[PDB]
């Protein structure tokens, strides 16, 4: 290690360490190797998130590390105290691109193609999910970004479950992902089993997994325009949707123009937040 | 209450004996056994004469520096060389002085305050070492807000 500084022992390297800030320590690790690896010391983090935690003079529900029994213990006998240390930094919100389940009866059953519309439309960026992660065993999803600001994904689920039934790449990404969409079939014309897919969505849904009380967008939809629709009142109402007490919300909308779609998706990412 | 030091090559150094426990490192040797002369092994004279300074200076005061702005006095004591300054953040460390170790280290780390690297880069000879790519991922990645 020809660096006079590198060659100090880490004790004494982190012990330098302790007098930097946050942003000094990103430049120090933008020298590559060794320090981006070292700035980022899970012991470093460890002193600086129980040093500072006693400055804070807020901590929401969304915010109160884990037992502190647990923040606070043997160094050995966890982490990403970094990340804790973030999600704690009152100041501080650490970043996401919300990932989204879309899956429900709506993407099939419709003579035009709601999948296939998001797919072609110039508005939202749609771009192939990249295997960055992203994968699971379903795909990257497709990435789409709203008016040139918030960028989130989706996972479109053609076929979810064989009571619970969920299939187990689904729970994946159940556990995975900040929401849910359901898509509606509500053409006039379309037959209903009301349970079923009340108890589809619950599977789905179920706490079991990601708990949480993840918002649920269900896009009350249709082929087009000239199409006789149900209102979503009365849809919402024969889903049963009363009972999920978790937020939700039905929106209306057309596969061949995504009228509708814009305003649903606003809502279900200021629903997830933090 | 004078105590013999003796350097890593030999030396002299007879210092004060409160002056000599400020170390734990030989204040824990004074109890192994008498050892009338004290042998550094790591530490050699032109560093140990500092060390003393820096003790014989601050011996009337100790307690709570830590993050404390460096004091005048010290930060002259350690306008020296690079490598010299690094001599120092050892033999702290060597001889477990807690206050040489708090304010060396902690002029260490305002250098490599405000640089972007390629300053901080200079600055120590640290290697590159990322490849032609390997830098965008690392340079977005440690962009802290």
């Amino acid at each position: 290690a020809a660096s006079t500084l590198t060659r100090l022992p880490i004790d004494v390297q982190l012990y330098i360490l302790s007098f930097l800030s946050p942003h000094d320590l990103c430049q120090l690790g933008s020298t590559n190797h060794y320090w981006n690896e070292t700035v980022r010391d899970p012991i470093l983090w460890r002193y600086f998130l129980l040093r500072d935690l006693p400055s804070w003079s807020s901590v929401d529900w969304k915010s109160l590390p884990d037992l502190e029994i647990l923040k606070k213990p043997i160094s050995e006998v966890f982490f990403d105290y970094m990340a804790v240390y973030r999600m704690c930094c009152p100041y501080l919100i650490i970043q996401n691109e919300p990932r989204f389940a879309m899956f429900g009866p709506g993407l099939e059953e419709l003579n035009t193609s709601l999948v296939l519309s998001l797919m072609s439309s110039e508005e939202l960026c749609p771009t192939a999910g990249l295997p960055q992660r992203q994968i699971d065993g379903i795909g990257s999803g497709v990435n789409f970004q709203l008016n040139n600001q918030h960028k989130f994904n989706i996972l479109i689920l053609y076929s979810t479950t064989r009571r619970y039934s969920v299939i187990p790449q689904i729970q994946k990404v159940c556990e995975v992902v900040d929401g849910f969409i359901y898509v509606a079939n509500a053409e006039a014309h379309k037959r209903h089993e009301w349970q079923d897919e009340f108890s589809h969505i619950m599977a789905m849904t179920d706490p079991a997994f990601g708990s949480s009380g993840r918002p649920l967008l269900v896009l009350s939809c249709i082929s087009q325009g000239d199409v006789k629709r149900m209102p979503c009142f009365y849809l919402a109402h024969e889903l049963h949707l009363n009972l999920l007490n978790h937020p939700w919300l039905v929106q209306d909308t057309e596969a061949e123009t995504l009228t509708g779609f814009l305003n649903g998706i606003e809502w279900i990412l200021e629903e997830v937040e933090s | 209450a004078s105590i013999k030091l003796q350097s890593s090559d030999g030396e002299i150094f007879e210092v004060d004996v409160e002056i000599a426990k400020q170390s734990v490192t030989i204040k824990t040797m004074l109890e192994d056994l008498g050892m009338d002369p004290v042998p550094l092994p790591n530490v050699n004279a032109a560093i140990l004469k500092k060390v003393i300074q820096w003790c014989t200076h601050h011996k009337d005061d100790p307690g709570g520096s830590g993050t404390d702005d460096i004091p005048v006095w010290d930060q002259e004591f350690l306008k020296v060389d690079q490598g010299t300054l690094f001599e120092l953040i050892l033999a702290a460390n060597y001889l477990d002085i807690k206050g040489l170790l708090d304010v060396t280290c902690k002029t260490v780390a305002n250098m490599i305050k405000g640089k972007t690297p390629e300053e901080i880069r200079k600055t120590f000879n640290i290697k590159n070492d990322f490849t032609e790519e390997e830098e965008a991922q690392v340079r977005k990645e440690n962009q802290w807000c």
